[PDB]
């Protein structure tokens, strides 16, 4: 999305339910992998935040 | 980026803390400003200029 | 200015295998999170790989994705980086994972570490 | 179906996020924004010009959010639209707790 194409929107977001495998990305899709600076990448499908 | 006529997107701000807690979103729709905010860093590219 | 000291340098065999471990221990990768980098002539920076405790997937970068690999142990408490089939392009300064302020994290962008230091020099030619 | 949802917050205005609970013809709505609750909120249904069914008019429950925070939608419960029968056999029985 290129909607927040400024800095002063931050998306003011939330989510309810994230259930989404981080493998899942290799289904041919082509996001770029994950990035994670004080866990390492693969804590988002291991543990709960 | 690099191309002149971006600088639209540039646009400085502080946090949103509301509540007497500290570090808690906008939650009591309060009053908050824009423009160029106190920062640290280099006479250089920075929020101050 | 100082240099920062890596395994390896000089003149370096066209398709060969080499590896790359940081020698100074003022500043180590571990404080700032294992990692390596490499400055190619000139002022370009770019980011070659690195090795994520989970030790299932390695975060490759684009630009060498499939080539490096890196080794590890259990009781080592290193990390050594090895390059495979290397090419003339190959050739950059190699620095040592370092950040002008202080963070810990794992990620996979070019402008993750610099640093003032220059690095080991290492000319690849067939 | 008159009661058509609930109300939940502590100011009941733009001073504090509240739920809000309405119901409709086509899904359950469930949000959350720091709604300027009404006095007397209700929705606002009036016969329409040719249809001759019930047509929504005015959401009077609120006149401004200025905030999002969260939406959600379900199926619909059990929909009584027209009035008939001498009988209240629609009973729905609802618990609320936070
Ligand atoms: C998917 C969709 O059309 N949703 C709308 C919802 O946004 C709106 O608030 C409501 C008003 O009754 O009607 C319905």
């Amino acid at each position: 999305a290129t909607r927040f194409a400024s800095v002063y929107a931050w998306n003011r977001k939330r989510i309810s339910n994230c259930v989404a495998d981080y493998s899942v990305l290799y289904n041919s899709a082509s996001f770029s992998t994950f990035k994670c600076y004080g866990v390492s990448p693969t804590k988002l499908n291991d543990l709960c935040f | 980026d690099s191309k002149v006529g971006g600088n639209y997107n540039y646009l400085y701000r502080l946090f949103r803390k509301s509540n007497l807690k500290p570090f808690e979103r906008d939650i009591s729709t309060e009053i908050y400003q824009a423009g160029s905010t106190p920062c640290n860093g280099v006479e250089g590219f920075n929020c101050y200029f | 200015q100082v240099q920062l000291v890596e395994s390896g340098g000089g003149l370096v065999q066209a398709g060969g295998s080499l590896r790359l471990s940081c020698a100074v221990s003022g500043r180590t990768i571990s404080t700032f999170g294992m990692g390596w980098f490499r400055q190619a002539p000139g002022k370009e920076r770019e980011f070659v790989a690195t090795i994520t405790r989970d030790e299932d997937m390695l975060l490759y970068a684009d630009s060498v994705k499939g080539r490096f690999t890196i080794s590890r142990d259990t009781a080592k408490n290193m990390v050594f980086l090895q390059m495979n089939s290397l090419k003339i392009e190959d050739t950059a300064l190699y620095y040592c994972a370092v950040r002008r302020d202080s963070s810990w994290g794992y990620s996979r962008q070019s402008t993750e570490y610099d640093y003032w230091g220059q690095g080991t020099q290492v000319t690849v030619s067939s | 179906n008159i009661i058509r949802g609930w109300i939940f917050g502590t100011t009941l205005d733009s001073k504090t996020q509240s739920l809000l609970i309405v119901n409709n013809a086509t899904n359950v709505v469930i949000k959350v924004c720091e709604f300027q609750f009404c006095n007397d909120p209700f929705l606002g249904v009036y016969y329409h010009k040719n249809n001759k069914s019930w047509m929504e008019s005015e959401f009077r429950v609120y006149s401004s959010a200025n905030n999002c925070t969260f939406e959600y939608v379900s199926q619909p419960f059990l929909m009584d639209l027209e009035g008939k029968q001498g009988n209240f056999k629609n009973l729905r029985e609802f618990v609320f707790k936070n």
